[PDB]
């Protein structure tokens, strides 16, 4: 839906991570633009920023899963950021799920004291598995409704 | 997307309504500096003149009042376009709804044409509000700049997470060329201040008081090289005599530091000059070196021949010759020992790789 | 425990006491100017309501000394508590004796009520004398701050061997907000020093000297500009004048100490400037280096054809055109080698990282 | 040996000749004002006196004249002690001989008693010239400190090539207690100009000019105030205030170097203030992410109950609190980078300690 | 080869034309001076001296103009002979041939003889447009130095990619020696502005106005003091006097850096003084720490005896003692921890050495 | 006899060491703090500081000897460290006991003269069990009593 | 042609470089000045710098091969380094050889627009070695003659 | 010939150097003073001014042979020391004689020009060995006489 100047331009911005003319990003390839820039990742936090993007999975980055990245990126706030990383203190532990210890610390003890009976029932009725176990799927449907 | 499609539209749309509303705002103001000088030197004889200027300051500021909204109400659609959303009662704030207000408050003080070369008591302060409109300059500015919407760099700006804002493009400008912009603001700063004091402190008995009297007090009090001469008499000329002078006091700090800043050596004429005075240094060294044995020897052989008066003078050149010797090796021992501490900054980094290259 | 549950409690029976001998030694100096401008602007009219501000400016001392006392022996206690003791004769020494007799005296200075617009010589120093009542405020400050009884601060405070005292307190405040606090003091030293001098310079038949004109020769002597229409007379105005001078010049200093550093790039942004400013460079070299070839070509083949009048036209521009290859390329070597000198930072953790996942 | 017990009392004899040539140049010094003050508020009467302090002037001059010369002898018997050399013809070099001569030159301009209340045009120089006999107190100085004898001191000055002279003892002294010298200078220079200008422009007829108009002058041009109500009227008036504010520009450069350095965290107190700003951090971004959770699930209640008129009230409680933590989150993270980047000189000491121990 | 000999040649010439066009742009403003302070003393009598000046200081034009058009016409083959060409219609720009027209235009503007006290209007600026002759000063010095065809200068620089040019000698020659030449060009400066203004506001009926009322004015306006005794009357007058205040500031920025810089210890002298104060510190720890126990047996002692009234005086040593014992340590500790954070330069130079002599 | 709110305090400021969660404190969880406070020690002063405070003795500190700690370093000077410190410049050989040369070297020839006599009394008076060995104990004894 | 001074003052200029005596510059000698003037090359640019000057080729260079690099440096400006430096863009495989498609990139797309019929003349007009591969001896005879 | 306290000065100068009581200095103690001061010698320079003043010959410096050091450098300017280094720019091959041409290249061509008949008499004239190598006892017995 864009124009034929506006592909032009991203396509010149995809030439600065692409460099070598093969038309996918690699795992050493932005690693080198975070160095020049003075970061000094690892291969973890470099395979953890790439397999976000990709849309089906590949340890590449194509242009049309570029333009998805980078039309969420150019807004004054992308909204999916805060609610990915305002997910990661519910969950001490890292095992990716939010167990009730987690949530009846810090939803009730911290910030506005809510009622225990109250937070098994938003826990109860945010929880589609059923197992207890509240995950990033029902935590980002419950956020986004 | 859909939704990137339209944010170079509804961002275009701030471009043309952010600067038409800097021309709607230069023409008001220059409005105000006829109607005072054209009233003082007039009076009440050109009373048809004065009737059309008074409307035509009000007709600018309709037309500024309608495109102060128009941005303002381009600018909703934005929020609703970036957070996806449809209702706008969400997107309207409670201090968004106040900023509005108190905008259009600002900018909507005129003298009105409701109806002797001295400006009332209740309208040189309505002439006088117009120059609070100089807030529009850098919403005008920020948009204009290519940093907005390059999709190549705001892709830089947000892998080190810097935010572009009205600081960073002032940075940017005053690093690009610090020395024309401070001159320009510095001499445009005593135009502006030389007329509102004289609108404040003019008088007609003594015809003193006017532009000629206060393009000459402003800048020794801007130095603080007040004569005497001259001062404020009014108390509303007394505040600005006072306002002027902590800027003085600031542009001579910032003067300061960029004087401080500007001018030193850089590694590579260190370097050379380093180079070339250790060559310098090693000749005169070697120079020093051959006196001293040759008088030595010069009194020796004096000595050998009993001249009695001659041993004695040449005794008193050797004694000086090595002292010269002395002053040279000390100088030089100081060049070598700077030279091996100012080189140290790459000197780390050439023996870790040489090291890294040993290993493995 | 046992001497830890009355550190809590001896101490914070200080920190109600450190306040309320700062409330009644304000209400002492605020009861001080309204006795003096009631006495200049009365006289003996209102002999009845000045037999009863002189009566309340010395029972709000009564209130003081019998505070004072009490905070220094609630500090005794302390000094038991903590260095084992039972017997007060041990823990009272040579000096704490000493400085308190001091403070009692600095704090029992006022115009006794003991029964002619102008104050006498005997009373324009004790008023005067209040003044010096301001020791209290860093002690109520220190007090009150906070982190003095909190034990997750002091268990780090311990381990690094810092000691929490009145500057450390000062410096914490002075990095939270700095111009604040500045601005605060700056416009409160103003009001306090333009009295002081207006109750010594004051004249009755001129009806000058007071608040009016004491307004503004104080700040023009602050910014050291000095014009010179109103200048003190008397002793005692001539070294307020000489005070105000050199605070002057002290704070001139710190301001130019603060904004010295306040101009500068964070690390954030000179990567992303040096990063965006490349390719700017490449894209310059590679056009330019495009203005060579062609004017030779184009040059070549007018001779082929002999004008003899274009041939030498075209002869003129390639020798431009390489001039301006030049300066490219000399910029963006320096700035290559601006890029590769700033790793220096950062780069050893780097290539110490490499080296340690290889040595193994 | 053998020259190394002569060394102790040569310059042991040089310690009490240097100090007793500073009395008798002090108590010279001391007389020209008494002498002066005397003629001014006497004259002609007091002609017993003013005959009797001139012959003490001259008695001590001729006292100094031969401690300088002692003084210079026993300087001069060093040179044979240290280099090998008896005929002391040769230890006398060709500057010396005119340095002897300069020094007994200056120190010997003294108003001689060769016979209203002015003193003249010779004796009013004979008498300013008196005040070269300051350059006696450095020598004096330095040769008192105890640096210079010291077998444990130059055994390690001598090690790292650092030779003792003036300005190493003199920055020393200003880095040991900087406020008290500059201070104790500052207010004793403000009282010798102030008589050296009086005596230059003070007038009988209008009774002005003496110390009373000048210890207000001089302050005032010093630190570049200048009111303008006294000005100097002869030119050799002219001078000293010229040279009075060049020295108060100098002073300031000095201070505000000074003012700049002393107040700054050292490494103790910045490392534990940013281990104690993270926890708050850490605290404050869980209760924001808290405060995000509890309107999202209220949001919801709200619409599955439809109140149509809470539910959107709550869509905007939702968005703020996501920008809230939005600036928490920021400011964590630059303050751990700060804090992962500001400790980064020591950790080069634990990483090849770490890298020595494994020796891989 | 070939073209390296005529580079000798053709640079030299221009060494010999470069500096003898500022001899006779030095007679051309010498004899300006003189012909206005001999038409001012003098008047209509000396009518016929005054037509040789006028007539000589157009003759020393004519010697100027006829050697700018020489060394511009010595750089053009410079460029062929660099620049393998031969003809002379390429080498010549079309910059190259306005700025030698607007030369010749600057370099000849003196008032001619077409023909009261008082110079026209028409003659006091041409006058003072010779002024404009001072910018041959930096090209003569930059090709008098020994930089610009020393080859062991140029080999040296060519192999870091350093240019020569103007600012780089400009560098050096501060760097070299900062205080002489300042010192200098402040003096000289107060000389011809001097004059400029004198020329500038100069009267003859109240005979004020000359150098004897501007060698006072001009230095305490550059040095922002401004009693306001005198002050100038004219336009023309109120120009310069702004011009100087500005200097005046720049000179001042200048300083302060260059005196914030001067004092300061080296490398040589810290490490002695650390090295020196610890000792001392280990002293009075040592001499601190046998205070302590003397007193607790003492007060063992005379409480086995009972005295009652020596043992609780006793008990009030011990507790000062422990706490100067805590000050000392405290001292001692911060020393070691500043001399073992200090050291941290060569002290990774020297651990990077022991293990690659170790394992390489 | 510590208030509630007191103790709830000092057992926050315990979780600024026991970072893991066990409830003890070892020489890899202060050396971290250690470390991060800008300081660099080692293996040897990390136990000694453990030692000093453990008053049972497994390497480990637990809540009640970490009130005791606490309790000292909290006051406005601690008279315990200064008695310590004031130990080890009497005894440069490092041992653990106090010579009689040490002593006759320190106490006569620094600070005030005290006569041989007086010396060679106080050390029999106050010597350990005989053996002309002052330790640490009789040291703090006789400078408490 | 030169005279004995100026003989002088290069054979002065040459012992900057040859410390040791023999009468040739080698790798390791200049190598020593570039360190100490703060550069650090390595072995191919040390290589590269000798073999572009030396007239014979023995990996040294002689007074005769270095008053004639001299003979270039000391000018304003140099006008073989900026045509040997001004063809390495117009070679961005690095092979030595300029393409028709490098060419017709630089030549036509930046800069003022030249038809694509006028570029292949020329090419094929500077092909002296009809190949379609310009190389730097055909590109030094275009730009010079 | 000293009096009683600079003796006693002398060895508290002595016992910065002899941190442990053996009673002579050696290269080690000296190596740590010398980085201690900031400065980074080695085991070459060590050795070196060690055996300059050494009277016998054993490796360590006692205290009689400490006088003699310091007898020289508590003078305002040694003047032993300007002898041995204005003879080291004479000798630059280093074997430690001053060969025939080192003399008439330093002596003539640099200073004050001399004649190579009176270089060659004075040669002969210093030359007591008669190898036609100046060394280091007939410079200094020359230059002192
Ligand atoms: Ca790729
Ligand atoms: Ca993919
Ligand atoms: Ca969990
Ligand atoms: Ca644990
Ligand atoms: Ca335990
Ligand atoms: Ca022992
Ligand atoms: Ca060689
Ligand atoms: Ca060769
Ligand atoms: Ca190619
Ligand atoms: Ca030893
Ligand atoms: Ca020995
Ligand atoms: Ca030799
Ligand atoms: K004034
Ligand atoms: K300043
Ligand atoms: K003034
Ligand atoms: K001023
Ligand atoms: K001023």
């Amino acid at each position: 839906q864009l124009t034929e100047e506006q592909i032009a331009e991203f396509k010149e911005a995809f030439s600065l991570f692409d460099k070598d003319g093969d038309g996918t990003i690699t795992t050493k390839e932005l690693g080198t633009v975070m160095r020049s820039l003075g970061q000094n990742p690892t291969e973890a936090e470099l395979q953890d920023m790439i397999n976000e993007v990709d849309a089906d999975g590949n340890g590449t980055i194509d242009f049309p899963e570029f333009l998805t990245m980078m039309a969420r990126k150019m807004k004054d706030t992308d909204s999916e950021e805060e609610i990915r990383e305002a997910f990661r203190v519910f969950d001490k532990d890292g095992n990716g799920y939010i167990s009730a210890a987690e949530l009846r610390h810090v939803m009730t003890n911290l910030g506005e004291k809510l009622t225990d009976e109250e937070v098994d029932e938003m826990i109860r009725e945010a929880d589609i598995d059923g197992d207890g176990q509240v995950n990033y799927e029902e935590f980002v449907q419950m956020m986004t409704a | 997307l859909g939704a990137l499609r339209r944010r170079k539209r509804l961002l275009e749309q701030e471009k043309s309504l952010a600067g038409w509303a800097l021309v709607l705002a230069g023409t008001g103001i220059g409005l105000m500096v006829l109607h005072a000088e054209m009233l003082w030197f007039g009076g009440c004889s050109w009373a048809l003149y004065l009737f059309l200027v008074k409307c035509t300051i009000s007709i600018s500021t309709f037309l500024l009042l309608c495109l102060i909204v128009a941005f303002h109400a381009k600018e909703v659609q934005l929020f609703m376009t970036d957070n996806g959303l449809r209702d706008w009662r969400v997107a309207l704030t409670g201090r968004q709804a106040a900023q509005i207000v108190l905008e259009l408050v600002v900018c909507g003080l005129h003298p009105a044409p409701v109806r002797p070369g001295f400006l009332g008591q209740g309208e040189a302060l309505l002439s006088l509000a117009m120059l609070l409109r100089l807030y529009l300059v850098p919403r005008a500015v920020l948009l204009r700049s290519g940093v907005l919407l390059n999709a190549s760099y705001r892709s830089i700006g947000a892998l080190n997470q810097v935010r572009f804002r009205h600081w960073f493009v002032a940075k940017l400008y005053m690093n690009t060329h610090p020395g024309r912009l401070l001159l320009g603001l510095t001499l445009g700063l005593w135009l502006t201040t030389a007329w509102v004091l004289s609108v404040a402190e003019r008088q007609a008995v003594n015809a003193t008081g006017h532009l000629s009297d206060t393009l000459w007090l402003i800048p020794i009090t801007f130095l603080t090289i007040g004569y005497g001469d001259v001062v404020p008499g009014t108390m509303w000329g007394k505040i600005v005599c006072l306002c002027t002078g902590v800027m003085g006091v600031c542009c001579t700090a910032l003067l300061v530091a960029v004087v401080a800043r500007k001018l030193e050596f850089n590694k590579a004429e260190k370097h050379v000059h380093n180079f070339m005075m250790d060559i310098q240094y090693t000749k005169e060294m070697k120079e020093s070196a051959a006196r001293v044995l040759q008088e030595a020897w010069m009194f020796y052989k004096h000595t050998r021949r009993k001249e009695s008066h001659a041993a004695r003078r040449h005794q008193r050149k050797l004694l000086a010759a090595i002292n010269a010797f002395r002053q040279v090796r000390l100088k030089h021992r100081k060049l070598r020992e700077q030279v091996n501490s100012m080189v140290d900054i790459s000197k780390m980094h050439m023996i870790l790789y040489d090291l890294q290259q040993n290993l493995s």
